[PDB]
RNA sequence: AGCCAGAAACCAUGCUGAUUAAACAAUACUAUCUUUUUUGUUUGCUAAUGUAAAAGAGAAAUUAUAUAUGUACCGGUACAUAAAUAAUCCUAUCACCUUUUUCGUGAGCUGAGCUGUGAGCUAGGCAAUAGUUCUUUAACAACAAAAAAGAGCACAAACUGUAG
RNA sequence: CAUUUUUGGUAAGCAGAACUGGCGAUGAGGGAUGCUCCUAACGCUUGGAUAAGGUGCCUAAAUAUUCGCUCAUGAGAUCCCAUAAAAGGUGUUGGUUCAUAUGAACUAGCCCUGAAAAUGGAUGGCGCUAAAGCGGAUUACCGAUACCAAGCCAUAAAAAGAA
RNA sequence: AAUUUAAUUUCAAUAAAGCAAUCCCCUGAAAUUGUUUUCACUUUCUCCCCGCACUAAUGUGGGGAAAACUGGCUUUAUUUCU
């Protein structure tokens, strides 16, 4: 028979399976869509979380109970060392999805970038990158021309400068940033012009802008069902503990339905 | 002759009478034509009619004559009108249909096919009451009237069909419905 | 079942007709209309020199007969359209609040304002080839005109549908924009 | 395509006299599909020597044709 | 049956029949490259087909949808699932038959310059009556969320420009060959020429 | 299937197997008739341990005859070979398993003289 | 060019099946362009050869062969029943078979 | 028959997973290595074989289906062209060496001269011969030996704690 | 337990009988699947030709022929056997009766409405609309441990026998 | 792939003659079963008249005639022209 009273299920289904993220670095799942009319420009930027502070702000908003007065609000601080662009990527559309056509690199890349393509920088002989980097400018232009002719989306390869931070690691964070804007030629022009120079946040955003933030959640290891999903505790008298769900499904169908929450990993989740 | 377009419905003329007795010295003799899939079947159908109409059964009677009828001019068209008695799921109905054909036999074969298609009549469930060739001016059904027009012609618009030799599983390009 | 069905459709004086494999095309004084019929079995035959169009069907059934009549009438409307455009007169009715009809965008986009005092705008963009003019005569008339019998009607229907109220007795509240008169320019 | 002008009534004697007289079968044979039909019937029925003969002739044709093409430049 | 690879232009074919015909050939051992699946037709009205497919999409295991029936939305893959249905795929011989089949939407590069065949038994125009509705698989695919239809169409148009250029050259080449052949025909000895002539070559 | 050779047709090969001896160790491999209230094998279910029955039997004019084309006779002493001189063309000796090598040799030698085939000829040398 | 065939190509289909029961005595063969009962009937008396390759030598060579005979047509569509000296191994389903000119 | 607007519904978009696709691409750097020829693959080992498909496995227009396609003018117009379409077309056997003569390409020299290789014409006299069939050993790919020719990472360890 | 006959009970894969056949104790081929339905009862084999049933693919035989009917925004599809009715329908198809090439009235085929249930989901599945649907007819074919011919085995009887 | 003499209302040409015109082989519709009589039924690549290009129609809608080419019959020969 039907349950005696009804409540929403604990926890969203929409993030199951609640396993650990593959990578410490975040990933953009999807970019803004390419409105043709706007100039070429960057869509993303990489930063480090430094902490929270509070701020005091005066409120214009009319017809509000709060209205005229200043209010106190929590806020986060994200340190942003200027990104360095190192490569250009051209993707082309196929029925089986985006496939990369070619990538063109700058004429130098710094040690902080280089360290990421190794595990053991101290032990290594540091022989990565040097001979490709050499190859002459006609070759680069030929690949650029091929990209220019056919590619439908262009993305720029950017990296953080962790030495301009107080953080322990020296292996940089590399991340791709899609360019949205004008003609393929303009897009390519803008990335070429930018290339080996350094890119600060003011070039990518504006004051008063609304932004989307992508980050991996705080870890907790494996946590109990109550903590992990919000389940109400069982009464005290209970013989084999209390901090656990009291049913994991009906007799039929004769398997544990997935939807019932169980103990497990909490945190280190991807979130947009 | 083509077996594929062959049918086996024929017309048989059957004549029979009651076995003579002290009561009946000279009996009333009966003849009928009956449309059948063979001569034995013709006899059986005739016997069933004998039981239904007259007072007779096979056991107390005798066949005087059995002979096949076949069309006199099987390659000139006739308009045959038929009147049927049939049984439905609710009950019983009389009905009159017209058929363009080359023999009585052809007409009956089409009629059985039609009665099965439009009325779900099984062969058991059909009873032929009178079939006769009807003059062109007296035709009563519209699809037969259309055929009887002075200079009948029309374009072919049926799909191609052909032997097993050419009906192969792969082809050079799409074939054409069109035709010239 | 029936062997032959036909129909013979006169062509007006000004039209430039040109059919081809059930892609009918009519051009004339007020523009060119193309209207496919290759969904249908039909032996359309053309007759430019002496005018007229002949529609002929082989081996119809009553469904097919219905279609022949449907195609011919529709074609005749197309001739009528290119010769002399369709004018659909739509009177805008109000019991109380005065329904404000603002025509913009070169006789496209009629913006309707103030319906039952709702203080909100209802915009209804027209079909292509469709003029929305206002009458110079009686103040609440609004002209929907064009070459295509379909597009003007659909535009009129869209306008009519866009306006009318919700959750009040429709016996009592009559306000809204209605089709008066089917005419030509 | 071809058709004879015969009456509706027609039976076989009149049909033989007429079909021969107006020579309609000849017209069909002269027509492309008829021409291809007669070639096909022969080609199916052809003897072993004939099959070789066509190959030899075709090979000879290929030699001359290839030589002309080579010349043509 | 006896050739290394049949390439099939699936355009205008009826789904089930194409699948059945393909399956028998696959089972026998003939390799099949199915190309251009989006203009496969399913018979009947669009709405009916969508509704039926929506019920198929709706079907899922209660327990764990990872082990639920796979839906798919890609037209070539739809054809492929249908072919799998018509083979005994849980067997090993059957599994080989399923493997023998390769499917793709549009036309990829090594199939560009190889002859497409059509199966005339499964051609739409010769099997569905002309007052009874029909439906493009690609359209169905777009409606149930495939969203790769416009791109394939763009590709088809591009291939056509290449094809027309090739065909124009080819027709011209046929003319050159024909012209040389007629000219050098009367350089052949009479007897050989006569035999060649007799069979009209 | 049937195993023809020359004049010798034997109908069946693959020595009949006691049901279930495949999947329990205790069940002995040599034949047994299943009894059983209902069990497949007695009931002659399709494709399962086909029961032997007499009609399989070898032809009655060739019933025991070795591919030697001579009937096997077991011999443990040279005296026992006294009859088989008169059937040397149709019986063949086998020297009994127990017989020690000195005696065995003597039996082989006597047989060779007598012109009779000796099947386990190379035994114990 | 060298070694021209003088035999008609073929494909070894299944065994002489019936639904869910198997007879291995007869093989079913499709012959290169046969398609009808009548056309099939022309090949009826003819010799069949299944030739196949093995990894290591037998009689010093890598090829062995099983011999058969066509023996009756099967169905309408030109398939033939073929009887071999030894049952065809079913792994050769879909493999090639040779229908020779002799006798 | 043809269409249109229209819902917390449906599907995307979005968002999460993707050793759920035994999936996959690009790129950086690297370990005798690559090509041709020859012979072979008839202490657990220290030379080494496999084919679900060779016997001519021949065939790139493209679009309809109650019409198509070129071409020419400006989807319209005109004129051709396919209309049992693979029921077609293609494509193979003229060995040998020698005599005569014509035409293509690779290589050496600065549109030309020469040699090798491919194709043809002309003339010669020259080979095949296992005792009746028992697969017509002929394909593709893989390998090993032999000559000849060219050429650094990761894991651990210590450290970390954004992780457990 | 099934047909047919049948008594109780609202009915029941319910209770109780009658006749016969089964099943039980019985495989094999078909009915997708199944103790009872259909076919047919079984020594071991070789070849032949079929039954019951099928012949789009799964799946061996026909994408057979021939004339009809049928579109379904919850079609339909195989005895037992795995539900569907009363009542409607200006859906199409035939009829039949009336009236002055139409209006009336009836009728029965398919089809539609009536037609609601819980794990996901079942014409056996994929699928099918110029059917692979429904109703026929026509062929041809495929198809058993049954049938025919032949071999071999045992059993039973019979002939028949005391250089 | 065929085949013999039967039987069963089979036929069809051939090439010379003839016969009848809504005629004929037939088949319709009419005045304890025969039988006879009335008028009904063919073509057309023919002609004429109206509709004059009106058609789906290299023709046509309607209304009239014409003929025996075509069909049907009677004879006389003939059967490998078929």
């Amino acid at each position: 028979s039907h349950r005696k009273f009804e409540r929403p299920r604990h926890g969203s289904l929409g993030f199951l399976p609640r396993k650990r993220c593959k990578r410490l670095r975040g990933k953009i799942r999807s970019f803004p869509k390419d409105d043709k009319e706007k100039p070429p420009h960057f869509t993303a930027f990489m930063g480090y979380k430094a902490g929270m502070t509070h701020i005091v702000r005066e409120v214009d908003k009319p017809g509000s109970k709060l209205h005229k007065k200043e209010i106190v609000e929590a806020c986060t601080i994200i340190e942003c060392a200027p990104m360095v662009v190192v490569g250009i990527v051209g993707y082309r559309e196929t029925p089986k999805g985006l496939r990369i056509l070619s990538t063109v690199w700058a004429n130098h890349v710094s040690d902080e970038f280089r360290r990421r393509y190794y595990k053991n920088w101290y032990k290594s002989e540091k022989k990565a990158f040097t001979k490709s980097l050499n190859v002459p400018e006609a070759t680069k232009n030929c690949l650029l021309k091929r990209i220019e002719k056919y590619c439908t989306v262009l993305r720029a390869i950017c990296h953080t400068q962790p030495s301009k931070t107080p953080l322990r690691m020296k292996k940089a964070h590399i991340m791709e940033v899609q360019i949205n804007g004008g003609s393929m030629k303009e897009k390519l022009e803008f990335v070429k012009e930018m290339l080996e120079k350094n890119l600060p946040v003011s070039t990518v955003f504006n004051p008063n802008e609304m932004i989307d933030v992508i980050s991996v959640t705080k870890g907790h290891g494996t946590k109990g069902v109550v903590s992990r999903y919000g389940v109400k505790r069982l009464p005290r008298k209970t013989h084999r503990g209390l901090r656990k769900v009291a049913c994991i499904g009906a007799w039929h169908p004769a398997r544990v339905q997935f939807q019932i929450p169980r103990h497990g990993q909490k945190g280190y989740f991807h979130r947009t | 002759i083509d077996n594929s377009l062959n049918t086996n419905i024929h017309q048989y003329h059957i004549v029979g009478r009651a076995i003579p007795t002290a009561k009946d010295k000279n009996p009333n003799v009966y003849r009928m034509c009956i449309f059948a899939k063979n001569d034995t079947n013709a006899k059986s159908r005739f016997w069933y009619f004998m039981k239904k109409i007259n007072k007779l059964k096979k056991s107390n009677g005798e066949l005087l004559a059995c002979e096949q009828i076949k069309e006199r001019f099987p390659l000139r068209v006739k308009n045959y009108g038929v009147l049927l008695r049939y049984d439905s799921r609710t009950g019983t109905h009389n009905m009159y249909k017209e058929f363009r054909d080359t023999t009585k036999e052809g007409a009956i074969a089409q009629l059985y096919s039609e009665m099965a298609g439009r009325h779900r009549a099984r062969a058991s469930s059909i009873n032929i009451i009178r079939i006769s060739e009807i003059s062109s001016s007296l035709v009563r059904r519209p699809h037969i009237k259309q055929l009887l027009k002075r200079r009948l012609r029309f374009p072919a618009l049926h799909l191609p069909t052909l032997q097993k030799e050419y009906r192969k599983k792969f082809a050079s390009k799409r074939p054409s419905t069109y035709r010239m | 079942k029936t062997i032959v069905s036909t129909q013979k459709v006169l062509i007006p004086e000004g039209v430039k007709v040109a059919i081809n494999a059930r892609k009918v095309t009519v051009s004339g004084k007020y523009g060119t209309l193309r209207r496919s019929f290759r969904h249908l079995p039909i032996d359309i035959r053309l007759n430019k020199l002496k005018k007229y169009i002949k529609v002929v069907m082989w081996f119809g059934v009553p469904d097919s007969l219905a279609c022949i009549r449907t195609v011919c009438t529709h074609l005749k409307n197309m001739f009528t359209g290119v010769t002399k455009k369709f004018l659909y007169k739509m009177r805008l009715v109000h019991a109380h609040f005065p329904i404000n009809s603002n025509i913009v965008d070169n006789n496209t986009r009629i913006e309707i304002r103030n319906y039952l005092g709702e203080k909100s705008v209802r915009f209804v963009k027209a079909l292509p080839g469709v003029v929305i003019e206002k009458s110079p005569n009686v103040k609440d008339e609004i002209y929907v005109s064009g070459a295509d019998i379909e597009n003007v009607s659909l535009t009129a229907a869209l306008i009519h549908q866009s306006v009318l109220c919700r959750n009040k007795d429709i016996r009592k509240f009559l306000d809204g924009i209605y089709v008066s008169e089917v005419t030509t320019v | 395509k071809e058709r004879i002008k015969i009456n509706k009534n027609c039976k076989s004697g009149f049909l033989r006299k007429t079909v021969n007289s107006t020579k309609v079968l000849e017209e069909f044979n002269n027509s492309k599909l008829g021409k291809k039909m007669i070639i096909k019937k022969k080609r199916d029925e052809a003897t072993d020597f004939e099959r070789f003969q066509v190959y030899f002739a075709k090979r000879e044709l290929k030699k001359k044709m290839t030589t002309i093409k080579n010349k043509k430049n | 049956m006896y050739k290394k690879e049949y390439v099939i232009d699936c355009k205008g074919h009826l789904l089930g029949r194409l699948a059945s015909l393909i399956a028998k050939e696959l089972l026998n051992g003939q390799r099949i490259v199915a190309v251009r699946c989006e203009d496969i037709n399913i018979s009947g009205s669009l709405y009916r087909n969508k509704l039926k497919y929506q019920e198929f999409l709706r079907l899922r295991t209660n327990t764990n949808p990872k082990k639920g029936p796979l839906h798919l939305r890609e037209p070539s893959k739809i054809l492929w699932r249908c072919v799998r249905g018509m083979l005994p795929h849980k067997t090993y011989k059957g599994q080989l038959a399923l493997k023998k089949l390769k499917v793709c939407v549009g036309m990829p590069a090594p199939y560009d310059k190889k002859k497409k065949y059509v199966l005339p038994s499964a051609l739409r125009a010769f099997r569905l009556k002309k007052h009874r509705r029909y439906c493009r698989l690609g359209t169905l695919s777009s409606r149930v969320g495939w969203n790769y239809d416009t791109l394939v169409k763009k590709n088809e148009v591009l291939r056509k420009q290449v094809s027309k250029a090739y065909y124009k050259k080819k027709v011209n080449n046929l003319n050159e060959k024909k012209e040389i052949k007629t000219e050098a025909l009367n350089l052949i000895n009479p007897e050989q020429r006569q035999v060649l002539e007799n069979f009209g070559y | 299937a049937v195993k023809k050779v020359g004049k010798i047709i034997k109908k069946r090969t693959k020595k009949f197997t006691r049901f279930q001896s495949n999947r329990f160790m205790r069940v002995k491999p040599a034949w047994r008739k299943p009894r059983g209230i209902d069990c497949r094998v007695r009931r002659r279910y399709k494709g399962t341990n086909l029961m032997p029955s007499i009609g399989y039997g070898s032809n009655k004019k060739t019933k025991f005859l070795l591919p030697n084309n001579k009937y096997k006779y077991v011999v443990k002493n040279v005296k026992e070979m006294e009859p088989l001189i008169m059937n040397h063309t149709k019986y063949c000796v086998q020297i009994a398993h127990n017989v020690s090598s000195k005696k065995r040799k003597q039996i082989i030698e006597r047989a060779k003289q007598m012109n009779v085939s000796v099947i386990n000829a190379k035994a114990r040398l | 060019l060298q070694a021209v065939r003088l035999y008609e190509k073929g494909v070894i289909l299944g065994y002489k099946r019936s639904q869910r029961n198997q007879d291995p005595n007869f093989t079913l063969i499709s012959i290169k362009n046969v398609n009808t009962k009548k056309h099939a009937q022309f090949y009826v008396g003819k010799r069949v050869a299944y030739v196949y390759r093995t990894t290591k030598h037998h009689d010093g060579v890598k090829i062995k062969c099983i011999w058969g005979k066509v023996c009756r047509t099967h169905g309408n569509s030109g398939v033939i029943r073929a009887k071999f000296k030894t049952h065809i191994p079913p792994k050769a389903f879909g493999d090639r078979v040779r229908i020779l000119m002799y006798p």
